[PDB]
């Protein structure tokens, strides 16, 4: 949060565990095949709202 | 006139402007771009369908929230007729089937259907009805389509005199008739010049005339830009497309300009040639 | 404090080796899962005839956006716009006039439903409790035109019932 | 059959095939830009659609450097 | 007039025959995807009704919009409704598709769902609870009931 | 003041690298008509994009002409890919009117745009 | 005082004061402000031409390890010539603190992409890029990411409006969809809620 003296905040963002576990598909799918990528976006808990920030 | 007819502002969604329509059709072709065009506008259209409610709901979302309507109307009888033009500012007439049916000949839907709606538009009070009409339907020969045709348009020009009775020439577009019949072929060979104009021109105009007033009394006719052999369009579709009865005798009957009426020039409009809409809708060929 | 896993290592006695192998040749565990899950078929399964029996709830649910009227009384509304000040998609809109008597009343008060995410914040907000979340959700509406209540359909929508909504609050006025 | 008069020959054919210059009225000091009313746009235009014609790839400085007929076809015989 | 009686009653058992199982395709981009998974649930059932939850597009009889269209969205969400058989039904759930909703005034989202596919059933909530969308979908089979195709093609 | 620039030195890089992002463009436009199965003949895409380019001409400053050669590489880059479906690049055209004209007598008719 | 009013440890703000002193003083070169709030959470505010040796001291030197990154943002504050505020977070591992790293950014010149040190800063400062502008020279891929590939504007500034510039529609005239400029079904109505009477004493700044 980044506040003014207000009763609006200025500036909010939100550190996401969805965003920074999408962050490494690549090294963590780098010898597998195509099943296993949707087994590795499942083993990761997505919600693909969250990511989104 | 009241207020909330007046224009506002910019156009598109519901901005409010000018004309509300009420259509007669506008389930088939011409009529459905031509409510895409005034929806583009922001107008209400009133538009009565006689058939199921899922055609009219797949053309149902082109206009903003609520701004078009739907009812029922029949071939019958006035008073769902009169209900549907209660009130409205501009009103157009485009209805047809090419080919008789059990319940209606060429006979009597563009005879009678004009009288009983221009009836109850005259006492009514409607002011720029905008009636449709195939080019050169005469008295003459070899349809009882487009004798009929004369026949409502006699009809259209004597009683409510002021009506803006306008006629295309065989238009063509991505649902084309004689276009789909020269992609569902087979064959023949005849000879006819002919003058292809496209769709978006023609309800462009339609849009430009019904929202443009002191342009009222005159029938207009659409003029194709290129005015050549009906043979070498065949070869020219055959060619684009990688592939090597009334219907066809309609289209092998009568292409000709008319020098008496005003068409395109008086109404600012640019034209769409043949060759570049054709190269656009010309897919679902080959690969 | 701490409990992980995945410590162990197969046992080289001969016993444990040749009861994985056993697991391995003769398809066991496998038919281990069978037998659970004709367990929990043999079971009686639970669900709701849906147009006789409807799912169980809560008297604070949020649905129908029903309004409240006095006890033989005027319309409970006075038109102070807290329920527009609060609404967090501003679904309510509201205008206000006073009538020949003298109190101060609306002249439209209009709620989106297409907005509405059904907060509660503007029964929360009301301070006569005059706009209530109503009982019953459905809706199901087959035109986006009908989808936009007017002041007179909340006001029909709280005359076709009230005793719901008064056993409800009668019930619940003690938690909020 | 790769002389200087044959690629100024089709260097000439394809400066008719271009469409906006207006007339050819070719020149060794022609200077099509600023003597004929053409824009830099127009001179990079020149440039690549040579490149395209036949041949190598006349990089930025080079496609820079030349801004004139006989000089585009003295840098094809430089470079050819 | 028995020709009539026999449109009257075949009509009558195909559109009972559409209107029996109607198995969708769940679209489903945000937590409405969620409730809908929680209508198909062990508690509110979707076998009673004929009802098969299934992925497939080419076979898609009724769809069911949900979640949150964006700009993004748009032409993918218009594209997986052209590969789709012309009979078709639109069930727009949740506020966010039907109207906008609370993500109304914003960038990157389209206005509900009306601006791209024609919707026959808008079902609000946010999430619409499962109880309601399947009040949504028992009055959309009403409206199947009430169709009358075939009467409009013998009399036409 | 001390300004870090991003690449140039003079206008004369930025030329170049303008006229180097404008021959990518047009070797940019008949691959991606052809694959996207567009319906809008070369020269009119063609003339369309030169426009584009002639409307920011106006620009002396070399940071912001940096820029701009940025952001039309990005694009050129996510044209040349598949990224970028056929709404984004008809987005680009304007066949869809907008009409409006900048006369007076017009915006005098359709009111209060002055 | 003491119920329903969060009690403080001034032994943890004395710590942070300490080493932040500390900080300040064995990296002179870049050191502008050590900030400590009053719930002991450290800021130091940073010129922006030592990120690379600032975060290359702050992931090692076994007296601050903070080896876990968080968020990147540029809390875009007009009023400034340096505009953007890139705020990197800090976490330790070994020693459960959290330090804010602000460095100060104009519109136009590069901080220097703390990505080289950072494996977590790739997509956080594609983010920046994407909804700021704010450029990084020495990165491997610049893209747009969290926004459509043909919209640009940078909407997450404070000259970027509530709502977007375009707006898509499908129409049935070009078979597909098309962006137009905005026309909103309502207002977005705006409370001028900023009520005078200067709830805080503490914070007055000195008027002229
Ligand atoms: N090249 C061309 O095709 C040209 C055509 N025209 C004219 O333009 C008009 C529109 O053409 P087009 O769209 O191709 O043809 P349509 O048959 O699709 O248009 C006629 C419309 O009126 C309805 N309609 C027709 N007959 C009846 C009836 N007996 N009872 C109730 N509704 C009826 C149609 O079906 P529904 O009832 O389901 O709504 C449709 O909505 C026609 O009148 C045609 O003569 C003019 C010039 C050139
Ligand atoms: C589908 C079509 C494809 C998309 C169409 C739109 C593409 C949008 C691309 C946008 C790229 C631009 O507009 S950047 C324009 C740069 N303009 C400038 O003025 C840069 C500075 N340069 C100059 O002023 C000069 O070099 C001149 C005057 C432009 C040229 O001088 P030459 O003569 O020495
Ligand atoms: S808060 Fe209650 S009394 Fe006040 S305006 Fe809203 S509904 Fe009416
Ligand atoms: S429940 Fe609906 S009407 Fe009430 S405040 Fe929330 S969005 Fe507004
Ligand atoms: S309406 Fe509510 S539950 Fe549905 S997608 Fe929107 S936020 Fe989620």
């Amino acid at each position: 949060l980044v506040s003014d003296g207000s009763s609006r905040p200025y500036r909010c963002k939100i550190k996401a565990p969805g965003f920074a576990h999408l962050a490494g598909l690549d090294k963590m799918s780098k010898g597998h095949m195509l099943a296993d990528v949707v087994a590795i976006i499942g083993t990761q808990d997505i919600v693909f709202g969250e990511v989104d920030r | 006139l009241h207020h909330a007819v007046i224009p506002h502002g910019k156009g598109g969604r519901s901005s409010v402007s000018g004309i509300v329509a009420t259509v007669f059709g506008a389930t088939g072709f011409l009529g459905r771009y031509l409510v895409n065009h005034l929806g583009r506008m922001g107008s209400q259209v009133i538009v009565p369908y006689r058939c199921e409610p899922y055609d009219t709901m797949h053309l149902r979302p082109m206009g903003d929230l609520g701004q078009i309507i739907f009812m029922d109307w029949n071939g019958r009888d006035k008073d769902s007729i009169r209900r549907a033009v209660e009130h409205s500012n501009v009103v157009i007439n485009l209805v047809g089937r090419e080919w008789e049916t059990k319940n209606f000949d060429f006979e009597d839907v563009f005879v009678k259907i004009p009288q009983a709606i221009a009836q109850v538009s005259k006492e009514a009070g409607v002011e720029k009805f905008i009636h449709i009409s195939h080019l050169n339907a005469d008295i003459k020969s070899s349809s009882k389509y487009l004798r009929n045709k004369a026949v409502g348009e006699k009809e259209v020009r004597e009683t409510f005199p002021e009506a803006t009775i306008i006629k295309p020439a065989d238009i063509f577009g991505r649902e084309d008739r004689f276009l789909n019949y020269f992609a569902n072929i087979r064959s023949l060979g005849k000879k006819t010049v002919k003058q292809p104009v496209y769709i978006v021109d023609v309800t462009k105009g339609i849009i430009n005339a019904i929202k443009d007033p002191d342009a009222r009394g005159k029938t207009f006719a659409f003029v194709g830009p290129n005015r050549y052999l009906l043979f070498d369009l065949v070869q020219y579709v055959f060619a684009v497309a990688h592939r090597p009865r009334d219907k066809v005798e309609r289209i092998h009957t009568t292409d000709r300009t008319l020098p008496h009426l005003p068409g395109l020039e008086d109404l600012g409009v640019q034209a769409t040639p043949l060759e570049l809409k054709a190269i656009e809708v010309l897919r679902r060929h080959r690969t | 404090t701490y409990k992980y896993v995945n410590l162990r290592e197969p046992s080289m006695d001969m016993k444990s080796v040749t009861d994985r192998a056993a697991q391995t040749l003769l398809w066991t565990e496998l038919i281990r899962g069978l037998g659970m899950t004709l367990s929990y078929l043999f079971r009686e399964p639970a669900t709701i005839n849906y147009p006789f029996e409807k799912g169980p709830l809560s008297p604070r649910f949020r649905g129908e956006h029903a309004l409240r009227r006095y006890p033989s009384g005027e319309e409970r509304c006075i038109a102070c716009k807290l329920c527009e000040a609060v609404c967090p998609a501003q679904a309510i809109t509201i205008e206000a006039e006073p009538r020949a008597d003298g109190s101060r009343r609306t002249t439209r008060y209009d709620i989106d439903m297409t907005k509405c995410i059904y907060c509660g914040f503007c029964q929360e907000a009301c301070p006569v409790d005059a706009i209530v979340e109503g009982p019953n959700f459905e809706f199901s509406t087959e035109t986006h035109e009908e989808l936009l209540y007017n002041k007179e359909k909340l006001l029909n929508n709280g005359d076709k019932w009230e005793a719901e909504i008064a056993a409800n609050i009668q019930a619940d006025y003690l938690y909020r | 059959p790769l002389t200087l008069e044959g690629i100024k020959d089709r260097v000439l054919y394809v400066l008719k095939l271009y469409d906006k210059i207006d007339p050819e009225k070719l020149s060794v000091n022609s200077h099509f830009m600023k003597d004929l009313g053409l824009d830099s746009l127009d001179q990079v235009e020149i440039i690549m659609a040579m490149e395209d014609e036949f041949g190598f790839e006349i990089p930025d400085i080079d496609a820079e450097k030349l801004m004139c007929p006989q000089e585009i076809v003295d840098y094809i015989a430089d470079k050819k | 007039s028995r020709g009539e009686y026999v449109v009257a009653k075949l009509d009558d058992l195909i559109n009972w025959a559409r209107r029996s199982s109607l198995w969708p395709m769940t679209f489903g981009l945000a937590c409405c995807a969620v409730e809908m998974m929680h209508m198909a649930a062990p508690r509110y059932d979707m076998d009673r009704f004929g009802v098969v939850f299934r992925a497939s597009p080419r076979q898609s009889d009724v769809m069911i919009v949900a979640g949150t269209l964006t700009n993004k969205m748009a032409p993918a969400l218009r594209k997986v409704y052209d590969q789709m058989p012309e009979p078709r039904y639109v069930v727009s759930m949740g506020s966010c598709a039907n109207g906008g909703g609370y993500y109304h005034y914003s960038y990157s989202v389209v206005r509900g769902c009306d601006r791209i596919v024609p919707v026959d059933i808008y079902v609000p909530g946010c999430p619409p609870t499962a109880e309601a969308l399947l009040y949504g979908i028992l009055q959309l089979q009403k409206k199947i009931k009430r169709e009358k195709r075939l009467r409009i093609w013998y009399r036409r | 003041t001390s300004v870090k620039p991003i690449f140039s030195r003079d206008m004369n890089e930025a030329k170049r690298r303008v006229r180097e992002l404008y021959r990518a463009w047009y070797r940019e436009v008949p691959n991606t008509v052809h694959l996207f199965q567009l319906d809008i003949s070369v020269k009119q895409g063609r003339d369309k994009v030169r426009e584009m380019f002639k409307k920011n001409a106006h620009v002396t400053d070399p940071r912001v002409v940096d820029l701009l050669v940025i952001k039309g590489k990005m694009e050129l880059e996510e044209t040349i890919n598949v990224w970028k479906q056929r709404t984004h690049v008809m987005r680009f055209f304007h066949e869809t009117e907008a009409p409006r004209p900048k006369d007076f007598l017009s915006k005098f008719y359709v009111g209060h745009d002055p | 005082t003491r119920p329903t009013v969060r009690p403080r440890n001034d032994v943890a703000h004395k710590q942070l004061s300490a080493f932040g002193e500390y900080v300040a003083e064995i990296l002179p070169k870049y050191v502008q402000q050590v900030q400590v709030s009053c719930f002991s959470e450290l800021e130091i505010c940073i010129h922006p031409d030592g990120v690379i040796p600032v975060l290359t001291f702050l992931r090692d030197h076994s007296n601050a390890q903070f080896k876990s990154l968080a968020d990147l943002t540029a809390v875009d504050i007009p009023t400034r010539q340096n505009r953007f505020e890139i705020v990197y977070n800090l976490l330790s591992l070994r020693f459960n603190s959290r330090i804010r790293v602000k460095t100060y950014t104009d519109e136009l010149t590069p901080v220097e992409s703390s990505v080289s040190v950072y494996k977590a800063a790739n997509w956080y400062e594609r983010e920046i890029w994407d909804m700021f502008g704010v450029f990084f020279a020495n990165h491997p891929d610049l893209r747009r990411i969290l926004t459509d590939y043909g919209f640009e504007g940078h909407p997450f500034r404070k000259d970027f409006p509530l709502s977007g510039y375009v707006e898509l529609r499908y129409d049935d005239e070009v078979k597909r969809v098309v962006a137009e400029p905005v026309e909103l079904a309502q207002e977005f109505r705006k409370f001028d809620l900023n009520s005078p009477w200067e709830a805080f004493p503490a914070y007055r700044q000195p008027p002229e």
